[PDB]
């Protein structure tokens, strides 16, 4: 469940990388095949993507990490 | 043909799901939100009071 | 023709102790309202319970007064004389002392204890006291009633809250059934005041609804 | 003229009744207006807009 | 314009409704009051808010 | 009928076109939904070309609008009938007055957000009555259009279906009168040669409803089938 | 240790409606017991309206049978409230049968041995020719609350609505009642208008039976 995006503003500030990111991460986790690092309640991978922004575990540097990562891996 | 398991086939693609609703004279950015529906034995569009 | 659909209540969300919300999915269309009305005006205005009536100062006679060293006036201390909630066995009434003196607020648990009358919230506050010989003593009279009494139906002559609720409301929000087109869900929400568990006062409410209902099913 | 045709009829004057929730079973307070309107359906029904 | 006119029947006051003058030890016993009918929805009392 | 009304309801409903005035006053002889035959009094009557009048109603037929015109017999048999009076109630009439829609029961009160800007609740008394049950007749056309690579049959033997469209013809290949279809069924069989291409008139989406009434029109120069 | 009420009186006031009493009752159950009984009175009854008629020659609800003064539509709708009685079955097929010119009024259907009409004055069409006559097939079956005809699931059947309702409207009024030296009790008098098909005491019993069952829930 997912009313307002307040907390993932106030985590990432710009409102406009929000939606880059968020929808990268979605990404990875539907068709990229990835597991969620947030339990999900039987929600669809935007709220699961917005959910793991308002907890502080995902933002472009994380994705940085670990797609350069797997570039080496 | 409408079969009984494609209704929760649909409560499972709504959920979280936003649409887009629009009233037709869009005059100025508000014109244009985006909600998430709850669904209706019904022929029309229930729109929240306040907006 | 006679089968409807009887529930049972799929879950109790209850925040800390006085406090529960009471679900009941799915009734059928226009039972919410015939359940959520009836348990509304026999929680709300006839239940069984024990509560505070009348209350004597050992010095004031008068109901617009003053006092030295509560700085809380008896206008204001009534308000806490009402929410002094007190389980009673048996005995129909019972008078209860506040003799104290000191420094500082006396709470619920300076009442001696005398038998029946138990204190389930000790820590109420009643009244502060700000001098070291100052000293409060009076009389108060818990008695057993069936509802709101107010003290103008009706020494202090204060408000009777027998009713161990405080807060109920309902909301019937819609709830689907597999092929049917609409449906109720009673959404119970009831705060008490600490002398019976929430989940339990619901099941008195119907307890004293069905016993009405006896000389005709 | 309205005022004594409802005199005629068993009515109270000012054209208001007290009315009874139907939900909770109460008086409303500040009596209603209750009457008859005559009352049309347009052809602007709602299975040709959706 | 439904929900002001709710709001602004539900904070006024008339100058003599029952319970004019009582104590009230918070809101939640407010609401008991006026549930019940022992109150009006309007008259002024003294409460205890936090 | 309104209740509160004006008093040019019946200039109107006995002015328009709608209602069966009779011509001349008299007995009424016979009472049908079908037609209303009226003796004629003595005195407005002509010595030759003398007989009686019989008026013959407009049944169920489709407005301009889809909506149905219908008239109704208002005058019972035997009954005294006068130069200028109404017959027949046509769509909106009641006994020579003009009656739109209906009158009901209405309280002024905001109950509980249901009538928010502008809105109507209604209970389900209306809806029980059948008070509001407007009757539409919607006119299907089904065309049968010489193209190119070969003439349109109008015919049964219909590719990519079962039994479920073809229970509801005969073998002609037209739905019944009266068999009640719903959206999707198939009403006019027709084919276009291409092995051939299933292009059938077929209940549009979403309407319910019973077919009243089929037409057959023929150019001149096609054997008829045999509903026709 | 409140009281409990009682049925003390059924006022049969009409052959239609009648008044009955519910006393004694302690201050407040009054208004619960009056909403309560009259919104299950009103909502769920037990009713035996008509639901599928089936005229003879008539193809279709919308054609014209010959010799009859209103169309077959105005036949459903007076057959839609054919106040009707049956008490050992749930369907039944009845069949209407009138030549001669003067009134069908319900009287003229067949009188089969559980199936009473409660109103015989009822019309339901005129017949206009000497040499004429409807003759119907009407199928009342039982049912609770309102089935449209669409919600439901040859060619002569015609589907009527059903309209499984016995009462029509509900009133009641609380007051005051004198049983022992002892005041400030509540007389409930629940004034009924039913169509004529329910007794009252069937009405307020198996109305009891309602509530009381669903209250199985949590107690």
């Amino acid at each position: 469940a997912r009313v307002t995006v307040q907390d993932a503003v106030e985590k990432i500030g710009n409102r406009f990388d929000l939606v880059l990111v968020a929808a990268r991460r979605a990404r990875q986790m539907q068709v990229g095949g990835k597991d969620p690092l947030v339990p999900e309640e039987n929600d669809k991978t935007t709220v699961i993507a917005l959910r793991e922004i308002e907890e502080g575990l995902i933002n472009n540097q994380i994705l940085d990490v670990r797609e350069r990562q797997e570039q080496q891996e | 043909r409408e079969e009984a398991v494609v209704w929760d086939i649909l409560d499972e693609v709504i959920r979280e799901h936003p649409v887009l609703l629009n009233r037709a004279p869009t005059l100025h950015r508000l014109g244009i939100q985006a909600f998430e529906p709850v669904l209706i034995e019904g022929k029309a569009i229930q729109l929240h009071p306040l907006v | 023709v006679t089968e409807f659909l009887k529930p049972r209540l799929v879950d109790i969300e209850q925040v800390s102790s006085t406090h529960a919300k009471v679900t009941l999915e799915p009734l059928e269309r226009g039972f919410g309202h015939t359940l959520g009305n009836a348990l509304r005006r026999i929680l709300l205005s006839s239940m069984p319970g024990c509560a505070v009536t009348e209350v004597e100062i050992d010095g004031v006679l008068h109901e617009y007064s003053t006092k030295e060293g509560v700085q809380e006036d008896i206008l204001e201390i009534l308000l806490n004389l009402k929410g002094l909630a007190v389980r009673v066995q048996g005995k129909d009434e019972v008078i209860l002392t506040l003799n104290k003196s000191g420094i500082g607020p006396v709470t619920a648990a300076d009442i001696t204890h005398d038998g029946d009358v138990e204190i389930v919230k000790p820590q109420h506050v009643i009244c502060h006291l700000t001098d070291e010989n100052a000293s409060i003593s009076m009389r108060i009279k818990v008695q057993r009633g069936r509802g709101y009494v107010p003290a103008s139906t009706r020494r202090l002559l204060v408000d009777a809250c027998y009713s161990p609720v405080e807060r109920i409301a309902y909301n019937v929000e819609a709830a689907r059934v597999e092929q049917r087109t609409d449906l109720d869900k009673l959404v119970i929400e009831m705060e008490t005041n600490g002398t019976i568990d929430p989940e339990e006062a619901i099941r008195r409410a119907a307890t004293i609804l069905a016993e009405q209902l006896e000389a005709f099913v | 003229e309205i005022k004594e045709l409802l005199k005629l009829g068993d009515l109270p004057t000012s054209g208001q009744i007290r009315l009874y929730d139907g939900r909770t079973g109460e008086q409303f307070e500040r009596p209603v207006t209750v009457g008859y309107m005559y009352m049309l359906k347009l052809n602007h029904l709602v299975d040709d807009k959706m | 314009q439904d929900v002001v006119l709710g709001l602004y029947y539900m904070t006024r006051d008339c100058v003599n409704a029952k319970g004019e003058g009582m104590v009230l030890t918070g809101p939640k016993e407010a609401e008991r009051l006026y549930r019940s009918g022992l109150a009006s929805l309007h008259a002024r009392v003294k409460v205890r808010i936090t | 009928k309104p209740l509160v009304g004006t008093g040019m309801e019946r200039a109107v409903a006995v002015d328009s076109g709608v209602t069966a005035v009779a011509k001349r006053g008299g007995v009424v002889q016979y009472v049908d939904a079908s037609r209303i035959v009226i003796k004629v009094n003595e005195d407005e009557m002509y010595p030759g070309e003398a007989g009686i009048d019989i008026y013959n109603l407009t049944k169920y037929t489709r407005s301009n609008q889809n909506t149905c015109i219908n008239q109704m017999p208002c005058v019972s048999l035997g009954e005294p009938v006068e130069r200028g009076d109404v017959l027949a109630d046509g769509p909106s009439t009641d006994l020579g007055e003009l009656a739109l829609g209906q009158n009901m029961r209405v309280a002024f009160m905001p109950w509980n957000g249901y009538n928010f800007e502008d809105s109507i609740l209604v209970s389900e008394r209306v809806v029980q009555e059948d008070r509001f049950t407007t009757i539409h007749i919607q006119e299907l056309a089904c065309v049968s259009r010489d193209t190119k690579l070969g003439p349109e049959e109008i015919t049964a033997d219909i590719p990519n279906v079962g039994e479920a469209a073809l229970s509801k013809l005969d073998e002609s290949g037209i739905v019944y009168i009266g068999a009640e279809v719903t959206g999707g069924d198939i009403l006019v069989g027709k084919v276009t040669p291409k092995d051939v291409k299933d292009s059938s008139l077929r209940v549009p989406n979403g309407v319910s409803g019973t077919v009243i009434d089929v037409q057959v029109f023929t150019r001149d120069g096609v054997e008829k089938d045999k509903r026709a």
